[PDB]
Parts: structure tokens; C-alpha cells; sequence
DNA sequence: TGCACGGCTCGGCCCGG
DNA sequence: CCGGGCCGAGCCGTGCTTT
């Protein structure tokens, strides 16, 4: 029966949320490491995977592995309830259920029962990836609502030293490019000319809640798979494999 | 749901009332493996497709 | 496709239970109670009675 | 004919607001020492008691009693037309109309009918309640919001030294305790067990739009209905009687 | 080809929505001297002028003239993506493309490709106007507001050292009053007792859009023609011509 | 038997106070 | 930052020359 204490209940919220806006259930796992979870969105286009290591909690308690299936509305509908200074506790005792715990000016327990979610093992191995670009959360957040503003898909194209990313609707244009001068870029490394295109939903989904001061890494090739990826509270991390068009 | 193991189906329509002389319902779990695939049910249990016919 | 006047997924009698668009999964999280017509079958073993085909 | 002048015009349209949520229409006494209102739900379910001694007011001139009935929609429409830092002004002449002026950077007046409406005396004398408690207004409200998640009914507890709100649904569970060591609660006095129920839409209705640094008074016994009061710019007061269900 | 370079996209973006209300389509005419717009909604009931000289633009550089037409709907989202404290640039070549782009944090450009739209130019000349008074905005807002509450239509009633508004339903009434020692009304020139009426509709479609601190100059006559003015950063101004009811 | 109008309800956005 | 207002969606309705 593991114990599982972290501080910022509010910030857990809407790291669920945002993991939360693909899949409709997820198999959590517990070790002595962390957490982990996995899964792909059922159109089988983006993949999920998120690890939490056990530095980043107050307080962590574990003396096995198991898994813990919940039903994510629920979960998220739960978790909802705290606010920004609220310390959120994660128990199970040998019942079949999951409490969670919010601490503060009052203590508040749910009770959520455990479901039986089968687990479907999926990786991918490294890829060989060509251009490489890390930028803030808000850049790409205008620019995909832009995207979606006047087309349905974008392209991303990057050169030496240049990052740019259109949208071509029907009749009209957007194009949005930027320069490691530029302060929405951080850094560029091209090994030789890459593009690709993906869809707009998915990408409105997953860029959305973003923070402005966040730091999002973007790897991309031709044609095949963009991977993005950004930390939570430096050892966290979240990350996302979005299919190519075509 | 603990049946077939779908969990996360959020819509499932029915029907206001049966208009068979047995009025026996459906399984519950063919309805959600439909909202789950999304697709749906005709009066005597099938799912159809309509288009214009050319020789 | 082909779909009834309101969309259906499943053929289950819900009454009014569900609103306008006859959700039986809304209708079950509100914890509600329905009464309609329905047709229930009998074990002959135990004694379970219910509108299901297997006990 | 009588003047009442107040100030905080967004006080007195919510009380207002809170008066209108149960009652369709009502009628105000007026009288020298003050207003009272007194109501009771269209399902005989919630009694509403209102008291507005001439202390409260800046300004309190009339002379003899009159009864003023208005349909509490129209009232509750106007009221919410004023600013916070507005001075709300009641005034009536020979004519049987009401007249509600606002005062602020410019002057604005409005003119109400007046609907007459049976007055029914029903007084509850003093009835034995086991147990009382006075919280803050925001433990309760922030109990309630939760309990709605999980079902349709909350439950009250308790005991010495203990006071505990509950819910229960088909699968899940909230819970909520409290204690003298806790903020929330400011004392308590029991002198014996008991335990209520009661309907959740009721509890939201009478606990919406109150104030979260509070003092709310909380009386009930053993399936009877409850008592809920707090004090209105320390002079005036409001009481609801909710039945118990089951 | 121009170069326009406007600062605080927000209030540019505010202008074009307030003037695209009531229309549609509209021609842009712009000269040396700066832009100038005019056109009558499809009702024939509201003329709507607007100019922005070259002094309030940053940066001016035409030359000769033409007209620019383009859809409203489309202009107002795009300018709707900008930001408070960007810097708007209307940029065109030969080719018949309007390429507008938002520098701020970053650089992105929309195309909006352009539409031909008939010119019938049609002048009303100056009435004889027997009252003028100048106000601020909010009070006209909040007098409109209220109005709307219990009819559809408003009144005015000027008078030497007099201004009032009204509006009467069947059975409620509404009235705002103010005079020159208000601190509401600043000037107010009549030369004999006015008496006119106006719908609420496009009263309120219009006022939408003025902030609290403003200043409005609103010119009518017995039975004729309302004028409404105020200027934007102090060089351009914006005319309304509303007809009188009954 | 496809179209055109008009009463609800019912969530997801937004924007300002 | 919490709450109203406004705006689609989605159900139930009507109605489609006539001395
Ligand atoms: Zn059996």
C-alpha cells in the first residue's frame, strides 16, 4: 500500500488534464522510480507517454510495483476540486479503491474504485532525427490557433538557422517564421532541409494549456513522426509522437 | 461495462420504447462496442449503407 | 449511411429517463430509476430476475 | 408613504437575489423598526425569514405600516443594475407604485407595479436541536460543491468534537471532516448523537452567493429539518428551514 | 504600394469591429491626406463615415490613391489576432493581395485576398440641429442598459440647462436626468424644446465599444436625424446617422 | 418527400469587473 | 480569477395556389 505526497495540487491538475484530452483510460504504473503511463488515443495517431520519477514528490512511500486503472473523466472531475496551495495525497490501502487526499484550511477524501484496464505494451525506438528546434509554449500556441484560423493541416519547415511554419487554407495564407535572433527560438541544429505537414486537431489538442514561460522541445524530419517533449519541475517529462500526412 | 471492458464510451442512445409484440431488449454490450466504433443500429439489428446504384 | 430519426446505438427502452436524446449513460450516472416496458426472463436455477439472456 | 435609504446597492440586490431563488412573488412588511419578509417555497419545502432592522439603513423615515408586494423577478432585474459603490433609495408616495432610485455619477429612477398577494402567518417556535455549530461560509460551500459530484443528497454528522459531511453514490464517495483544532469549525456544542439528510439542489440554492469570510450557524437534530442563519451588515439576519428527505 | 504602420493593433481591431456592426461590405479610400470610409447598412437606416488623417499614423507612405475593399468578417478576425501593445502594418504590392502582418513578440503575416464592391456616394447635408450636448460614455451606456429593460424604444427631451432620457413600456417606466452642474454632462447648447425617439436595437449595436472615459457629442432636432461623434486619438473622428421612429 | 421558419435545452468559450 | 452572455448543436413542432 503505497503513500504518494505532492505539493501544488493545482499543478497536477493540469498535467492530467492536458495527458487527459487524448485518451479516455490509462493504466498508471507504480515502482519504486516512479510513475509511469503509456497509451495511444483510439484513432491510433498520437502517442502518450509520460514518467514521473520520484524526486519531484514531497513525500514517497512504496514497497512493490503495481498497476492502478482509473477512469480518467473521473479522475480529472476529482482533481479539479484543488486549488493552487492545496498538498495532494495518493494512497491505496489493501481495498480495492484509490483516495485522494486534499490537505489545507480542511482535509477532503474521494474514493475512487479501481477498474480493470487491459494493458497494451507499445514502444517506439529512437529515430533518426534531422532538425531539431526548442521554443515557448505561447509562439506555438498563436500559431497553431492561426493555423486553424484559416487551413486544417500545417507544415513545418526549418533551415539553417531559420524556423518557419505555414498554414495554406482555400484562398488564403498564413506564414509564421522565426531566427535564433529572434527570442521565441532558443536554439536551431539542422543536419540538411527537412518539412512535413501534420493535422491541426491534434496539434490544437496537445499544444493547448501550455504555459507561456515553458521551454517545448520539437524533433521532426521528413515525412515521419514529430516528437515533443517538455519537463515537469526539471525531472518530469511529457511526451508526444504525432503521425505524419500522406 | 465490466462485461467487454469499455470504459471510457461517454454517449449511448436508446430508444424511447419497443415497438416489437416481444419488446425483448439488446445486449447493452453490442451497444457500447457500437458507440465505441462508432457506428450505428438499423430496426432489425444491422448496420446499413444507402447509395445511388449505376450499371 | 442510414440512421433512425433520432440516432440510436443500441435497442434498449429508456423512456424519458435520458431527456431528448435518450442517454442511457447520462441517465445511469444520475443514479435514475426507469420505468418502461421491457421484458425480463427468469433463472431456473437460483431465481435471478432480469431482462437478460444468461443468468 | 415612506423613505429608506441604503448604501452598497450590490448588497441589497443580493439579498435580494438569494430571497428569489425560491419565491415567485412576495410581500415586504414595512414598519417603523424595519422590513421583514417571510415565504415559503412552492414545493413546502424551504421557509425563508427575512429581518431588516431601521438601524441598518442610513436613512429610515415612515410612519405607520403598510404591506408592498412586487414580483420578485422584475425587482431582482432592476437591482442588478447597480454598481457596488451605488446608493440605493427606497420611495413610495399616495400612488400605489414603487419607485427605486439609483444614485451614482447620474441619477437613475425606475417605477414598479404593485400586485397584492395572500400573507399567510406560519411561525416556528423554538425547536430541539440536539446539536449547533457555527462555520465559515466557505468550508460549507466548498462541502456542498463537492458532494454534488457524486450523488444527490448529503448527509450530516455530529458528535463531540467532531463534525463530518458525507455523500454517497452508486460507485464513488466524498467525505469531508472536521474538527475544534481545524479553522473551519469555530465551536461546537452536542448533546447527543444525531444524523439528517437532506436534497442537494436545496443546499446549493440556499448556500450559493455567500460570503466566504462568514459566520454561518448550523442547527439540526435527528431527522429534522435544519436551521442555517447568518447575520447581514451585523444587524440583519436570514433563517431557511429545509426539510429533511426520507 | 504602401507602407501603413499603426501602433496598438487592440484599438485599430476595436474601430474596424465597432464600424462593421451595422454592414457588411465597405471601400476603403485612402489618399495622401489618409483613410476615409463611408457607407448605409442594407436597412437604409444607419450611415456610418469614419477618416484617420496621416497624423495619428506612425509611419505614412502613398502615393497617388485608390480603394481597397474587402470583407468585414474576415479583416475583424484577423485583426482580432492581434495584441494590445503590437505594432499593425498594412503592407501591399502590385499584385491584389492584402498582406497584413502583426509585429510584436513576433512576426506573422495573413493574406486576405481583396473583393470589388459598388460605390454609390451619397451626402446628407448639414440639418438644422437644435441641440448639441456633449456626455461621457459610460452614462450613455448605462442609460441605454437600462432602457432596454423595459422597452425597445428611448427618448430624448432636451431643455435650456436640461437633459433627460426615457423610455416607457406598458407598464414599468425608465428615466435618467442630468443637468450642467452633474459632473455626467459637460456642455449642452439648445435653442428650443426637443422631443424625439430612437429604436433600442441599433442604439445598442452602436454605443457598444465606447470606454468609460469618453468623450460623445450627440446632435438631433424635433422629429429628425440623430448625430453622434467623438474622436479617435484625438485627429479622426466617427459619424453616426441614425433615423428618428414614428 | 426535401426544404424553410419558429419554441426550447445545453455546454464551450470567452470577456470584463 | 469566477461568473454571466452569447452562440452553435440537437430534440420536439408547423406549413407548402383552390371560385
Ligand atoms: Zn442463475
Amino acid at each position: 500500500p503505497f503513500e504518494i505526497v505532492f505539493e501544488g495540487a493545482k499543478e497536477f491538475a493540469q498535467l492530467i488534464e492536458t495527458a487527459s484530452r487524448l485518451i479516455d483510460e490509462a493504466a498508471f504504473k507504480v515502482t519504486e522510480e516512479g510513475i509511469s503511463m503509456r497509451a495511444m488515443d483510439p484513432s491510433r495517431v498520437v502517442l502518450i507517454d509520460l514518467n514521473l520519477p520520484a524526486s519531484i514528490f514531497s513525500k514517497y512511500e512504496v514497497d512493490g510495483e503495481e498497476t492502478i486503472g482509473v477512469n480518467m473523466d473521473h479522475l480529472k472531475k476529482v482533481l479539479k476540486r484543488g486549488k493552487a496551495k492545496e498538498t495532494l495525497i495518493l494512497r491505496k490501502g489493501e481495498e480495492n479503491f484509490l483516495e485522494i487526499s486534499l490537505q489545507g484550511t480542511a482535509t477532503r477524501t474521494f474514493k475512487l474504485p479501481l477498474i480493470d484496464v487491459e494493458e497494451i505494451e507499445v514502444d517506439l525506438p529512437e529515430l533518426p532525427f534531422t532538425a531539431k528546434v526548442v521554443i515557448l509554449g505561447d509562439v506555438i500556441k498563436e500559431a497553431v490557433k492561426d493555423a486553424s484560423l484559416v487551413s486544417d493541416s500545417m507544415k513545418f519547415i526549418a533551415k539553417e538557422n531559420e524556423f518557419t511554419m505555414r498554414a495554406e487554407g482555400e484562398t488564403q495564407e498564413v506564414e509564421v517564421k522565426l531566427t535564433l535572433e529572434d527570442e521565441g527560438l532558443l536554439d536551431i541544429e539542422v543536419q540538411e532541409e527537412t518539412k512535413s505537414a501534420y493535422g491541426i486537431s491534434y496539434l490544437s489538442d496537445m499544444v493547448k494549456g501550455l504555459g507561456k514561460a515553458d521551454e517545448v522541445t520539437i524533433k521532426f524530419g521528413n515525412e515521419m513522426p514529430m516528437q515533443m517533449e517538455y519537463y515537469i519541475r526539471d525531472e518530469g517529462r511529457l511526451i508526444f509522437l504525432l503521425a505524419p500526412r500522406v | 461495462m465490466e462485461n467487454v471492458k469499455v470504459y471510457g464510451v461517454d454517449k449511448l442512445k436508446g430508444v424511447m420504447g419497443m415497438t416489437s409484440g416481444w419488446k425483448m431488449p439488446e445486449p447493452l454490450e453490442k451497444g457500447l462496442l457500437r458507440a465505441k466504433n462508432d457506428v450505428y443500429v438499423f430496426k432489425d439489428g444491422t448496420i446499413r449503407f444507402d447509395a445511388t446504384d449505376a450499371p | 449511411e442510414r440512421k433512425m430519426k433520432p440516432p440510436v446505438q443500441v435497442l434498449f427502452p429508456i423512456g424519458l429517463a435520458g431527456g431528448s436524446s435518450r442517454d442511457i449513460k447520462k441517465a445511469a450516472e444520475e443514479g435514475k430509476v426507469a420505468e418502461v416496458e421491457i421484458a425480463f426472463f427468469k433463472c431456473p436455477k437460483c431465481g435471478h430476475v432480469g431482462p437478460e439472456h444468461l443468468c
